[PDB]
């Protein structure tokens, strides 16, 4: 009673489930008597009588060491029909937020659900009758007067009820911190470990006082603290061990659980990449096909058992500290970075990897990481990181000025740590004086699959050279290839395709078409390369055929 | 309590809004809870139980040198005041974008007195987020008419017109409109008696209980037009010049469909190099000239519909140069321009763009009365972790993010 319960409604238009039970034979019945007679002795349920209430199934099963029952209501149909709450804390708090301390108690509230009260006016919803062996004798009704296992709005309603039960400790106590989750209590303290068990134990009588039982034996847990897949050590924390299992023929399924081992592991780990991996898992079309491996992911693979073969750590917030971050580039869309405060330690590591697109160069990518850190720290530390990127600021202030989009980057150091971050090329802004000018031109029919590219210049040179198993958008790009091959280290090419000139103005450094990746490469080549746009058919000076 | 609440009641078949809440810095968490915790005292808002399943995101902008509280009710105002402007709705003056000085004044103070109906109140539910998801957050809940919230000024609009009569009456030449919580006030008076008649309503209102944070932004809506695509004007031409123009009078065809190209693309037969200067023909200047007049023309058949919404495209011109449009339906400009913010060391790309999108809002309010949808040329996880730091507006516009912006660059100064 003293818990003041939380007024909950049903939908707006419904009504509580009035749905009956008549299986489970009659062994597990007086199993579940067991049971249901010693809640009702703890005010947990009551009995109600034949006033026409609601109900609900309920379902009995035993488990390993069946010295221990198990009561088991199915409240699906009744979370159909209660209002909806606000949503319990969806993200875990990370470890590399976490401050210091020198001590750290841990404690789990037992039967915790069943020690808040339900709101009076809402347990007539939550009915159930025990069935009895039909031999007209009438079923025994219940109903429950606290938060039922498995309810709807169970975890919000104990976590109000927690966070209120906390406040007048947290009072009389501000130099302790209490981290709350699930049915779970992480206090931790700078206190002197004389008097912080002292602290400890005045918290649990106060709880107790609430109805609300600690771990009296013993203290339950020790500093190695395995906690949602992590190690927390007192002066450092991991993730918990990461196991790669050996097979011959991998399935979809495995290999959803390995990327989800990889990625867990690229916390702290540094240089776990997963492009290769998750490109098998490209194909969504499956659930147990056995999808062959490739020669890249088999390396890949191999490259990360190698890093999980020597154990890496990761330390704890240091908020006088300033908070640095370091990126470097990995050469195939991906990157990694490692956030830190200690030149040797690191708070946290992490990779982005651009699957979004086709085409994109270096320094766009280097941009996108950014963000992602950005809103990492924001999230994990309140506040941004200081950037250390390889990349020269003429470099990056050409980009920007450049580009179409608005960027914004932070106070950022050039670091002198190769493979750095360069446009390969620039192309010139005004026609270059004195070199040939290409008009080219690409076609295909989509039917037959078979079109042809080729250009005419000013000097009276042509050429067409036909194509198979293309596109119209192949051909315009092979048709501007085709010139950056036949011309000088001066061209002029001149093209009526927007799609194609769309392309080689966002300057991009690499891509998985060959084509466009050869184009880059003849445009480094060059040494001045003016690309201009006509429209298609105005007869301007292109000349085109069907 | 001065009056029983009005009844506030959301369009039927539809719920309240639950946004999510974007992380912020330690920094704006401090200054939210300061500014919540002194709300809170003055019975403004109240905390809330796990049964208020609604949530609206809350900012901290800097007003100023002190923090100020920003609330994206933009989900809430479309649950309930596209039913709210239809019951008590605010009407539109079109005059307001005649007058040659328009001033902006906040009155957002004057929501505080008003309470708020207490079915109503479970749906302005926001949350104060904590870092690093230590605490599950502080939830307040408001009691009185809240800011950025449209149902405030239309409950309030009888209360406004009141305090607002004696003022007309003495000048019935200035045009007075309130959108949430600014009162543009447009005269045709010098500069001068235009800030004299200003700091007039703002002592008249100020005697009335209304207080206005004004003490030391002012339009001119006479100025705002489509402006006209110029062609460029060089001493000699080349092939590409010619190019760049023919291509440009095509891209124009599709707004002004009385342009001929045929004797510009005649100038140059074909197979010529770009750098070649070729002169104009007689009829290719005949040609030329004759496009330089129509371009300088409005466009007919261009109206405002008020059943579709407004949109703004923003494009990068680089040099803290910005060009814009606003329309409704393709090639159907309203209204262009142009912004430009002072380069130097005090300036980057996102923050002109931000004060770009609210120059452009205000116009859009003042010209029909509601703001349009932006599509901006940023990244969607960049624009939404700095566009707080150089808001000073009361109010949010709604907004997508484009990727592929094509040579209309050049096209559009
Ligand atoms: N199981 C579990 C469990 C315990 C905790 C948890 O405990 C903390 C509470 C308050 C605090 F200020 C720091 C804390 O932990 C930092 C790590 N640490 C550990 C041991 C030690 O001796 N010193 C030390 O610094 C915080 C949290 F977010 C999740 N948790 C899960």
């Amino acid at each position: 009673s003293p818990i003041e319960t939380v007024p909950v409604k049903l939908k707006p238009g419904m009504d509580g489930p009035k749905v009956k039970q008549w299986p489970l034979t009659e062994e597990k019945i007086k199993a579940l008597v067991e049971i249901c007679t010693e809640m009702e002795k703890e005010g947990k349920i009551s009995k109600i009588g034949p006033e026409n209430p609601y109900n609900t199934p309920v379902f009995a099963i035993k488990k390993k060491d069946s010295t221990k029952w198990r009561k088991l209501v199915d409240f699906r149909e009744l979370n159909k029909r209660t209002q909806d709450f606000w949503e319990v804390q969806l993200g875990i708090p990370h470890p590399a937020g976490l401050k210091k301390k020198k001590s750290v108690t841990v404690l789990d509230v037992g039967d915790a659900y069943f020690s808040v009260p339900l709101d009076e006016d809402f347990r007539k919803y939550t009915a159930f009758t025990i069935p009895s062996i039909n031999n007209e004798t009438p079923g025994i009704r219940y109903q429950y007067n606290v938060l039922p296992q498995g309810w709807k709005g169970s975890p919000a309603i104990f976590q109000s009820s927690m966070t209120k039960i906390l406040e007048p400790f947290a009072a009389q106590n501000p130099d302790i911190v209490i981290y709350q989750y699930m049915d779970d209590l992480y206090v931790g303290s700078d206190l002197e470990i004389g008097q912080h068990r002292t602290k400890i134990e005045e918290l649990r009588q106060h709880l107790l006082r609430w109805g609300l039982t600690t771990p009296d034996k013993k203290h339950q847990k020790e500093p190695p603290f395995l906690w949602m897949g992590y190690e927390l050590h007192p002066d450092k924390w991991t993730v918990q061990p990461i196991v790669l299992p050996e097979k011959d023929s991998w399935t979809v399924n495995d290999i959803q659980k390995l990327v989800g081992k990889l990625n867990w592991a690229s916390q702290i780990y540094p240089g776990i990449k997963v492009r290769q991996l998750s490109k098998l898992l490209r194909g969504t079309k499956a659930l147990t096909e056995v999808i062959p491996l490739t020669e890249e992911a088999e390396l890949e693979l191999a490259e990360n058992r190698e890093i999980l073969k020597e154990p890496v750590h990761g330390v704890y917030y240091d908020p006088s500290k300033d908070l640095i971050a370091e990126i470097q580039k990995q050469g195939q869309g991906q990157w990694t970075y490692q956030i830190y405060q200690e030149p040797f330690k690191n708070l946290k590591t992490g990779k982005y990897a651009r699957m979004r697109g086709a085409h994109t160069n270096d320094v766009k990518q280097l941009t996108e990481a950014v963000q992602k850190i950005t809103t990492e720290s924001i999230v994990i530390w309140g506040k941004t990181p200081k950037f250390k990127l390889p990349i020269q600021k003429e470099t990056w202030e050409t980009w920007w000025t450049e580009y179409w989009q608005a960027t914004w980057i932070p106070e950022w150091e050039f670091v002198n740590t190769p493979p750095l971050v360069k446009l390969w090329y620039q192309l010139e802004k005004e026609p270059i004086v004195g070199a040939e000018t290409f008009y080219v031109d690409g076609a295909a029919n989509r039917e037959t699959k078979l079109g042809k590219a080729g250009y005419v210049t000013n000097k009276g040179r042509q050429k067409v050279v036909p194509l198979t198993n293309t596109t119209n958008q192949k051909t315009e790009l092979q048709a501007i290839y085709l010139a950056l091959q036949d011309s000088g280290l001066e061209v002029n090419i001149v093209t009526d395709s927007q799609y194609a000139l769309g392309i080689i103005q966002a300057q991009p450094d690499k891509s998985e078409s060959e084509l466009v990746n050869q184009i880059i490469e003849q445009l480094i080549k060059k040494e001045k390369v003016y690309l201009a746009w006509v429209p298609a058919h105005k007869g301007i000076g292109g000349n085109e055929q069907v | 309590s001065p009056i029983e609440t009005v009844p506030v009641k959301l369009k039927p078949g539809m719920d309240g809004p639950k946004v999510k809440q974007w992380p912020l810095t330690e920094e704006k968490i401090k200054a939210l809870v300061e500014i919540c915790t002194e709300m809170e005292k003055e019975g403004k808002i109240s905390k809330i139980g796990p049964e208020n399943p609604y949530n609206t995101p809350v900012f901290a902008i800097k007003k100023s040198t002190k923090w100020r509280k920003l609330v994206d009710f933009r989900e809430l105002n479309k649950r309930t005041q596209d039913f709210w402007e239809v019951q008590l709705g605010i009407p539109h003056p079109a005059g307001l974008k005649k007058k040659k000085s328009v001033t902006v004044l906040d009155v957002g103070d004057a929501y505080f007195s008003v309470p708020l109906d207490e079915d109503f109140r479970k749906y302005t539910a926001f949350t104060i987020p904590s870092i690093n998801n230590e605490t599950p957050g502080i939830r307040y809940q408001y009691n009185v008419l809240p800011q950025g919230w449209k149902g405030s000024p239309a409950i309030f609009q009888s209360s406004m017109t009141k305090i607002l009569e004696p003022f007309k009456k003495q000048n019935p030449d200035i045009v007075i409109y309130q959108y949430m919580d600014d009162l543009y006030v447009g005269s045709d008076l010098e500069i001068g008696q235009h800030r004299t008649k200003i700091e007039e309503l703002r002592q008249h209102l100020l005697r009335w209980g209304l207080t206005t944070p004004d003490k030391k932004y002012e339009l001119h809506p006479d100025k705002w037009t489509v402006q006209p695509i110029v062609l460029p004007e060089k001493d000699s031409w080349t092939v590409n010049d010619i190019q760049k123009l023919v291509g440009k009078l095509n891209w124009a065809s599709q707004i002004y469909p009385g342009i001929k190209v045929r004797q510009l693309s005649k100038l140059l037969r074909g197979t010529k190099a770009l750098t070649e200067v070729i002169p104009l023909t007689e009829e290719a200047e005949l040609e030329l000239a004759e496009n330089r007049e129509i371009l300088k023309e409005p466009v007919h058949g261009v109206y405002y519909d008020p059943s579709k919404d407004l949109i703004a495209e923003i494009q990068k011109q680089g040099q803290g140069q910005w060009t814009y449009q606003i329309y409704q339906e393709p090639f159907k400009n309203l209204k262009t321009g142009k912004y430009a913010r002072m380069r130097g060391a005090h300036t980057n790309d996102v923050k002109q763009l931000t004060e770009a999108v609210q120059k452009i809002t205000t116009e859009s309010i003042v010209i029909w009365g509601k703001t349009p949808k932006f599509k901006l040329p940023i990244q969607k996880e960049t624009w939404e972790t700095w566009w707080t730091e150089y808001w000073q507006a009361t109010w949010i516009p709604e907004w997508e993010f484009v990727n592929t912006p094509p040579l209309v660059k050049l096209w559009y100064q």
